[PDB]
């Protein structure tokens, strides 16, 4: 009735719960006290990619009043960003369909 | 998507079958939601006969919308579609 | 039900379906094979064409782009049944109206 | 507050069909099913948590409560349970699916049998607009023809050969097909392997044959994990979306189908009520799911734990579809067959509202005329929604009531859920109360548009829109002209009466479907009603050349013509 | 207030057929906006007129006509430099209830961006200032500088059922006030 | 349902007046609102079957709010009797006075008679001008006052 | 019509059908729907019989067109009326 | 009992379906760049091959000139392959692959610059480490940097003079070399385009047949191969010229871009010598860790020359691409070196005196007796083809150090007993259920229960055998194999997709924490975070930092683990 079947090692308070670990869980032992090295090193990670984003290579941008108000008349520009054309490139290691963005 | 003008228009004159019965029962369902009726019932009650009636006083306010397979369509009213 | 004793129903079966369909009368056909068959009042999901409850999409947790429309439960139960195997039959909707 | 909210009519334009990976299982489930017992005698055979049956999934019977929607077996959807798997196992459905894809690539390092620049051309093709079943057939066909052909594949050459099923449902593929008079490194670490393996034992020579390489479900999911997003097109399986994975078409997650699904019946031979096939079959595969976790942190005999992994991949087999030596219904089974789920409910069905009785002939109805009997005109009804053009008749109507056929048996309120029963509560009130947008069911009466349909059904005339007139004897009474379309004889035959419910249906019946307006046979365009035997003999009989009437007799011949 | 054009479809039941179909649509489309906020639009009053009145469409089982149609509709949309009198109706030490005659009266007025003097007591006090204070329902006057429209709804059935059982961001648009400069507060400090 | 565009056309506060004004002559009616009808409509669900629910609610608090008389201090309604002719014969002041900013549905319907006010609606005020343009405005708008 | 003799059994039918369901309702259900699985399968629901499985209306007979109410709006009650105050704050620039 | 919305929210048992190939790629170019470049790389690893109009019709973008954007910022971060195919027949357009090894430099940037750093023999002086940092990282977040604008940015000559000067250090080095055409084409359409032009240059009617004919075809095209290759992966044609009364100049007008290969020799010279510190004392495990010094400079090709990678390997006498490894690795006079050579670049501080026993001052005797040990030594580190000179040979370290950080990686995860079943199913061939009783003599239940446990993964291979010609397991025993290929593959998903998580973990608390980061990272608050700031607020900030603090170190211990793997 497929409840006869039982090997001689396996008991039977073991089986019938089952659901098993919601994470299987094993520590690693790459998470090891921290070092001055190892802490300078996440500094720099930390410093880079947020190097690339305050600079011009985001391309991922997908108060909007229609009046503006007279603070906003002679008020500082948030940041005149360096556009992707602005940007020098070299002509040779692009495609020709990718010229007509730059400013030639 | 393009509605081809009242103009020009290369579909039959005739209403069919199809068209015949599907207004009589739009008609009827309409009348049967309580909306006015612009025909003499002389006593009848039944929305489709109501409806037949209409459709023979050709005074149904409804227009076919005939979608040809290239996507587009033309209308024709009621009244201008002959039987 | 099937029977006179149980007060079943006459079945409509194929033949009288393709009979029905040869004269072209397509809301007798959803008259007599859904609407006084079986109509179901189910609530799908428009990210994601699965059916929920209680206008829960309770797969995307959000209920958003739950809508609701009659099916046969024919066609609920045979959705079900996929999902039971390895068979997802999503939905995908679009208006009747905005021409 | 009060915030907008938006409704748009909508309709299906089309289904995805695909697999429900793992995370799409648990995603959609919402209780996980653990325990292999349904009921415990602890609790007096009630359905608890983490069961077969468990309450969260639904409820098999009307005076119960989901916990996940807590609606009662008319308004509980049915909510999935999702089971987990140590272990994996095949799929049944995806076998040849399974069969195909570990064609494709090779199983020593997960890379595809084809060239990087090779059916790249064909790929391009695959994008051709006008692409139809049979081309996409014809091209995965050639695909996997050209991927059958290439034995070395360019990330490592192994010789893959062939990848066919157990002479069972194990797979074994033939690393050393193609092999002859040739002499590799691998074939020399091969050697030396079986060498060690012949220098101890006094008996595998002769077992040493066959024992190719087999592909276990375990060693394939873990080689199916290992494939890259960029060979899934080749595969035929777009991963621009979750799912798309091939891993995901192995049987990691069980989706336990929903109470609504399979249905326990109640109060079946011993006063318990009894289950079913799909529920004992789960129960089963949760058992064996929950031992085979068990072996894993005791360390049983791996040819014993061999049994019980090999009977899940048997057990599975026949719930999906029991096609292994037999009368286990498996879901392929509910699916499959004349009484199966597509041909018995889905084009095809039993339909309220419809009668059928014996049917007489009736030379003094009309043609386009059906006579009904008044016993079943009382109990089939037409749902007439109050009018400002119909309201005094149907108080009429439903003071009359359901006892008398003019009447009517049921009112559904406009502004109320469940209709009223017209037995009891005083139906001059409600007579007097109707409003204008009340739907009375009343009953059949002279003039209603009826289906009226004889089987089989051969072609479209076999069934015709009929008008009802009410009559008091207990036959569906039809003129005789119109027993041709239907082949009817009057000797027993019995005919199908049904009463289309909506105003559109309704219209379309007797429009399209009419008697009148099918006195042609559309596949010739000839009449096909028209007088019957007696009809032509009699007019044959006036007709005679020998016929004289004086004037009286004339006359009366005409008043009964008309 | 601004207006602002809608896109909408609007159903049409066959009882109101007889009325004129300009009237008809305006009443759809009132009973669908009548007090109704627009998620992240704003609040709306009523539908001031009608554009695109496309012919309307049937679909082959209400007999209802669905009508396309785009029209101008009067949103109460303050933007930075607006100025109001609102009347307040509650208040609690977190920053005053400001509430309106009914139209919409769950906005709320930090105190830090408030007179900075002004603190709140446990021994309910009025107000405390280095001058003048003012009490309860009484004329008031501030900004707005900031919007932010509450468009989560998370919400499971079953603990829907639970809260019914027993039985938060009522609003999807909000206000806040300011009164930096002097003389906001109050129409009637001097003069 | 998907809103066009947020930004239309601006209001000036007394164009929504007759606007609003317009609505309740034209129908909702509140001095017939608060007579009773035992018959009412007789058709089922009020006078032809209609009624204006959570209508008419928005299309009175607003009215109401503006016929309470404008906050320039502690008799009119305040927008009631200003003409079109009205607001019409005074372009020469309101055009020719400049401001570079749409801010004038402001001072239209709130705040005369102090120049703290003009202050607040348009700011940095006293910077652009403080010399004798800071007066003339307030009596104007103030000259239906 | 397709360029070859296609018959009227289980293997003629897949001839540019793609639509599983009408498939299945006409002759070996588990296997299409199976292979529709894997292959991820897209077919829209434009058959009668998949429109009459899934409560849709087909699109033959009194479905093959579409019934239209004419609003009988005029234009010139269609047109933004009574707007002065954007021109005002136009002209003031 | 664990909820199932429970779950999937904490248990992120929906990110376990990710291939790690397409998710850890995704993800980097989400975290650095933006999320429609991001979709513009998964959709490239998704599908492959494609144009610009697959895009527009595969994705949520369909704007042409804003996937034009997306799509020249991926390729100048080197993300990105094109390649412009010709229909004869009509108009051409290109197609588009990704680079795998430059995002690299996304994710390496932290240990390139940390190497950079370390590396250099001046480093005390702070100035000079400060400003190669700051030119490694403008360099790597520029991609091809030029002197051209920098010279002209800097603002002091003398300044100025530095830059030029150490550029010409790092194209020697080999951290800059001079891209080209060869950075952004697949290698298999390279080698089909050196492959049929060879076909079509040969005149009809030859004595010869097929066979011979793509015999010389094929050995024609991997000449010119490897010519075209080896003419730009070492060079110094930029930076040659020299002008009148000045110092060496570079190519001002051309783009430099930072290498990688030259960088991943250093890394792999570091974990082996990572590897003989925990191997060996640091008496002669100080000496070896500037023994591979010399030679990692100019050291051969990790796993493939690209002659490997753009075409099939062979089908018959396959052996020759090993051979011909081997034999350069031979051939190749430069890597080897004598102990004369090895005594010039000692550095002052090891001795080398109390290092040798013989018996139970930079003297070429001795260090040439830690190249003999090291020779002799039970891992081949190095080979003796005469008297003196030695070399590295990689024709057998490769397998023999891919088992060894396997297997260890095994017994990290595991039990000593799971450790020494994998063993002997290591070296001994083809066990069975009881060569494993003859072999381990250990407790055979938890052998066995370790041996579940390891079942799970790519670990060992399972068989079945027929007793019968029907092929059932559970009617006869069966036995096990090695099948050490598929263990190799696991290390890459498992650990592609732990990398993948930790940075989808760094990004959802950068989701989660973006005001608060916003208001960290500004110009007048950094440097002066604990004054203008809440208690509570502040707190918050600091042990969120913490937080990434911590998940950039584990991060920083997990790159570790998948370089080695990704060899052949
Ligand atoms: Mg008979
Ligand atoms: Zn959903
Ligand atoms: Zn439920
Ligand atoms: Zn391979």
């Amino acid at each position: 009735n497929y409840m006869s079947n039982l090997p001689f090692g396996l008991g039977y308070g073991d089986v019938g719960k089952n659901h098993i670990t919601e994470f299987p869980s094993i520590p690693l032992p790459i998470n090891g006290p921290i070092t001055n090295k190892e802490r300078s090193l996440a500094v720099k990670y930390i410093n880079f990619g947020k190097t690339v984003k305050d600079g011009p290579f985001y391309t991922g941008s997908m108060t909007n009043d229609g009046i503006e108000r007279y603070s906003d008349k002679y008020l500082k520009k948030r940041k005149i960003g360096i556009s992707i054309d602005d940007h020098p490139y070299n002509l040779n290691l692009f495609p020709n369909e990718l010229y007509n963005v730059m400013g030639i | 998507e393009k509605a081809i003008p009242k103009d020009q228009r290369a579909t039959t004159p005739y209403m069919t079958k199809y068209e015949r019965a599907r207004i009589l029962g739009t008609r009827a369902l309409q009348i049967s939601m309580n909306a006015p009726v612009f025909v003499d019932l002389e006593g009848e009650t039944d929305p489709l006969r109501i409806a037949m009636k209409e459709l023979a006083e050709k005074k149904i306010p409804l227009v076919i919308r005939r979608y040809l397979p290239d996507g587009s369509f033309e209308d024709w009213s009621v009244e201008e579609l002959i039987v | 039900t099937e029977g006179r004793s149980r007060d079943g129903g006459l079945r409509l079966g194929e033949m009288e379906r393709d009979c029905v369909i040869a004269y072209g009368a397509s809301q007798l056909l959803l008259e007599r094979l859904m609407i006084s068959s079986d109509a179901f009042e189910v609530d799908v999901c428009d990210k994601c064409g699965l059916m929920g409850y209680s206008g829960w999409c309770t797969t995307c947790k959000s209920a958003e782009n739950i809508i609701k429309m009659t099916i046969p439960y024919a066609a609920k139960l045979l959705f079900q049944e996929l999902l039971s195997m390895n068979i997802a039959p999503r939905l995908r909707l679009e208006d009747i109206f905005q021409q | 507050k009060e915030v907008v909210v938006s409704e748009t009519p909508k309709r299906i334009k089309g289904l995805e069909f695909s697999a429900l990976s793992a995370a799409d299982i648990v995603a959609q489930s919402e209780v996980e099913v653990s325990t292999r017992d349904l009921f415990d005698l602890e609790k007096d055979r009630a359905p608890k948590a983490n069961g077969a049956l468990d309450p969260k999934m639904g409820v098999s019977s009307s005076s119960l409560e989901c916990a996940t929607c807590h609606g009662n077996l008319a308004s509980c959807h049915g909510h999935f349970g999702h089971l987990k798997l140590a272990l994996p196992v095949f799929h049944i459905g995806y076998f040849k699916a399974t069969i195909q894809i570990l064609q494709g690539i090779c199983k020593n390092c997960s890379a595809i049998l084809l060239s990087e620049t090779d059916k790249r051309q064909f790929l391009h093709e695959l994008r051709r607009p006008g692409v139809d079943n049979l081309r996409r057939m014809g091209i995965l066909k050639k695909i996997l023809d050209q991927c059958k052909k290439q034995r070395r594949c360019l990330h490592c050459g192994a010789l893959n050969g062939v990848v066919k099923k157990a002479a069972a449902l194990k797979i074994i593929h033939d690393t050393f097909r193609w092999v002859g008079k040739k002499s590799a490194p691998e074939k020399d670490i091969w050697v030396g392997e079986w060498k060690e393996v012949l220098a101890h034992n006094p008996e595998l020579e002769r077992y040493v044959k066959r024992c190719m390489d087999d592909l276990n479900p375990l060693k394939t999911l873990n080689l199916f994990k290992q494939i890259k997003s960029a060979d899934c097109e080749l595969l035929g399986i777009d991963a621009t979306v979750p799912s798309g994975r091939p891993e995901t078409y192995i049987w990691r997650y069980l989706p336990a189908p929903p109470v609504c699904i399979r249905p326990s019946v109640m109060m079946q031979d011993s006063p318990a009520s009894n289950e079913d096939d799909l529920t004992v079959k789960l129960t089963e595969i949760v058992w064996t799911s929950s031992l085979i976790k068990a072996g894993l942190d005791k360390g049983i005999s791996i040819n014993n734990m061999m049994e019980h992994w090999d009977y899940l991949q048997l057990t599975v087999a026949m719930y999906i579809n029991s096609d292994s030596v037999k009368p286990i219904r498996g879901f392929c089974q509910r699916l499959k067959g004349k009484q199966g789920r597509f041909r018995g409910n889905l084009s095809g069905k039993r339909v309220d509202f419809s009668g059928r009785t014996v049917i007489s002939p009736d030379p003094n109805l009309s043609i386009d005329e059906v006579a009904v009997p008044d016993r079943v005109a009382k109990v089939l009804t037409y749902p007439e929604k109050v009018t400002r053009y119909n309201r005094h008749k149907l108080q009429e109507l439903i003071v009359n009531g359901p006892n008398v056929h003019p009447g009517a048996n049921y009112l559904l309120k406009r502004n109320e859920d469940a209709r009223r029963n017209l037995r009891y509560g005083d139906r001059m009130k409600l007579a007097k109360n109707l409003q204008i947008g009340d739907v009375v069911e009343r009953h059949l009466e002279d003039g209603d548009v009826v289906l009226f349909n004889r089987q089989p059904s051969l072609h479209r005339l076999s069934i015709l829109s009929h008008y009802a007139k009410i009559r008091p004897w207990r036959t569906f009474r039809l003129n005789e002209c119109v027993c041709t379309p239907y082949n009817a004889d009057f000797d027993g035959d019995e005919m199908n009466l049904h009463v289309p419910q909506t105003e559109e249906a309704r219209a379309e019946a007797i429009n399209l479907m009419g008697v009148k307006n099918n006195l042609l046979t559309p596949k010739s365009g000839e009449p096909i009603i028209a007088a019957t035997q007696d009809f032509i003999t009699g007019s044959y009989l006036i007709s005679h050349k020998d016929s004289f009437y004086d004037r009286a007799t004339l006359t009366q011949l005409l008043s009964m013509m008309s | 207030f601004i207006l602002s054009k809608i896109a909408d479809l609007v159903r049409i039941p066959p009882d109101q057929f007889h009325r004129d179909t300009i009237s008809a649509i305006t009443h759809q489309l009132n009973n669908k906006f009548a007090n109704k906020i627009i998620p992240n639009v704003g609040l709306c009053i009523t539908i001031y007129d009608l554009l695109t009145v496309e012919e309307g469409q049937l679909k082959p089982g209400d007999g209802s006509s669905y009508i396309n149609v785009t029209f101008r509709a009067v949103v109460f949309k303050p933007f930075l430099g607006e100025i109001v009198t609102g009347w307040i109706s509650k208040c609690t030490a977190e920053g005053i209830k400001v509430s309106l005659l009914g139209i919409f009266d769950d906005i709320f007025i930090p105190q830090n961006m408030l007179f900075e003097g002004c603190y709140y007591t446990p021994e309910e006090s009025a107000w405390i200032w280095p001058k003048l204070y003012f009490d309860v329902n009484e004329k008031i006057r501030f900004r707005i500088e900031r919007e932010v429209f509450v468009d989560v709804k998370p919400k499971s059935p079953k603990e829907r059922e639970l809260e019914e059982r027993a039985q938060e961001k009522p609003p999807a648009y909000a206000l806040l006030g300011s009164c930096q400069t002097d003389g906001m507060g109050l129409v009637s400090w001097w003069e | 349902m998907k809103v066009l565009e947020e930004r239309n056309a601006f209001l000036s506060d007394y164009e929504v007046l007759k606007f609003l004004t317009d609505l309740e002559k034209k129908h909702l009616w509140d001095q017939k609102s608060l007579a009773a009808l035992k018959k009412s409509r007789s058709k089922g669900k009020q006078n032809r079957p209609y009624n204006h629910p959570e209508l008419q609610g928005i299309t009175r608090n607003v009215v109401n709010y503006l016929s309470i008389n404008k906050n320039f201090i502690n008799e009119k309604s305040g927008i009631s009797k200003m003409s079109d002719e009205s607001f019409a014969e005074l372009m020469t002041k309101l055009n020719s006075f400049k401001l570079f900013k749409a801010e004038k549905l402001q001072i239209v319907n709130q705040l005369p008679a102090n120049m703290v006010h003009l202050y607040s609606i348009v700011e940095e005020c006293d910077a652009r001008f403080d010399e004798k343009t800071i007066e003339e405005m307030l009596e104007i708008i103030s000259g239906y006052a | 019509y397709k360029g070859e003799v296609l018959g009227i059994t289980r293997f003629g039918l897949s001839k540019m059908r793609d639509s599983v369901l009408q498939l299945a309702s006409f002759e070996k259900t588990t296997d299409h729907l199976f292979d529709a699985a894997f292959y991820m399968k897209k077919d829209a629901v434009e058959g009668v019989s998949e429109c009459i499985i899934l409560g849709q209306t087909m699109s033959i007979g009194t479905g093959s067109f579409k019934v239209v109410k004419g609003t009988n709006i005029s234009e010139k009650d269609l047109v933004p009326k009574r707007c002065l105050f954007e021109s005002l704050s136009n002209e003031a620039a | 009992l664990v909820t199932p919305e429970d779950v999937m929210t904490i248990s992120s048992l929906e990110q376990r379906t990710l291939n790690p190939d397409l998710f850890l790629y995704k993800e980097l170019v989400k975290a650095h760049l933006g999320e429609r470049a991001a979709s513009v790389i998964g959709m490239l690893v998704a599908l492959g091959r494609l144009s610009v109009r697959e895009l527009v019709e595969k994705i949520d973008g369909m704007d042409v000139d804003s996937v034009k954007t997306t799509l020249v910022s991926l390729t100048q971060l080197r993300c990105v392959k094109y390649l412009q195919e010709t229909a004869i027949s009509g108009k051409k357009t290109t197609y588009y692959y990704y680079n795998e090894e430059g995002i690299h430099i996304l994710l390496y940037s932290g240990l390139i610059i940390d190497e950079i750093i370390t590396q250099m023999r001046v480093n005390d002086e702070e100035e000079h480490k400060q400003l190669v940092a700051e030119i490694v990282q403008n360099v790597i977040s520029l991609g091809s940097l030029t002197v051209e604008d920098y010279l002209s940015s800097v603002t002091s000559d003398s300044m100025k003079y530095t830059i030029s000067s150490l550029f010409v250090q790092l194209c020697e080095m080999g951290y800059l070399i001079q891209i080209s055409k060869l950075h952004y084409t697949p290698i298999e359409d390279l080698w089909q385009f050196l492959y049929e032009k060879h076909y079509k240059n040969i005149p009809r009617n030859s004595p010869l047949s097929d066979l011979k004919k793509r015999s010389q075809a094929k050995m024609n095209a991997k000449t010119d191969f490897a010519k075209i290759i080896n003419k730009p992966n070492e060079l110094s044609q930029i930076l040659t010229v020299d002008p009148k009364t000045s110092l060496r100049i570079v190519k001002p007008t051309v783009s430099l871009t930072i290498n990688l290969d030259r960088f991943m020799k250093g890394r792999r010279s570091k974990q082996l010598i990572n590897l003989a510190k925990t191997r060996v004392g640091s008496v002669t495990a100080q000496v070896y860790k500037i023994a591979l010094r010399l030679t990692e400079q100019k050291s051969p090709k990790i796993r493939d020359p690209l002659t490997q990678t753009g075409l099939l390997q062979d089908l018959e006498e396959a052996k020759s691409f090993q051979d011909e490894a081997e034999l350069v690795e031979e051939k190749t006079p430069g890597l080897t070196f004598n102990a004369i050579d090895l005594a010039r670049h000692l550095p002052a501080e090891l001795d080398l005196r109390g290092s040798l026993l013989s018996r139970k001052p930079h003297s070429a005797s001795l260090i040439n007796s830690h190249l003999k040990i090291l020779a002799s030594s039970n891992f081949p580190f190095l080979n003796e083809t005469k008297p003196g000179v030695y070399y590295v040979p990689y024709s057998k370290l490769m397998p023999v150090l891919k088992s060894s950080v396997y297997e260890y990686v095994i017994a990290s995860t595991l039990g000593p007993s799971a450790m020494r079943l994998s063993r002997c199913i290591r070296d001994n061939k083809l066990v069975s259920e009881k060569i494993i009783n003859s072999t381990a003599l250990m407790k055979e239940k938890d052998i066995r229960s370790t041996l579940a446990s390891l079942i799970r993964y790519n670990s060992v291979e399972i068989q079945e055998v027929p007793r019968t010609a029907d092929r059932s397991a559970s009617r006869a025993v069966f036995l096990f194999r090695c099948k050490e290929t598929h263990s190799y593959n696991f290390m890459r998903q498992n650990l592609e997709w732990n990398m993948a998580n930790l940075l989808f973990k760094k990004e959802k608390l950068k989701q989660e924490n973006s005001t608060l980061l916003k208001k960290a990272n500004r110009d007048d608050v950094k440097g002066r975070e604990n004054e203008l700031l809440l208690p509570s607020e502040l707190n918050q900030l600091k042990m969120v930092n913490e937080r990434e603090l911590n998940v950039f170190a584990r991060l920083s211990r997990l790159l570790s683990l998948w370089e080695v793997f990704q060899m052949a």
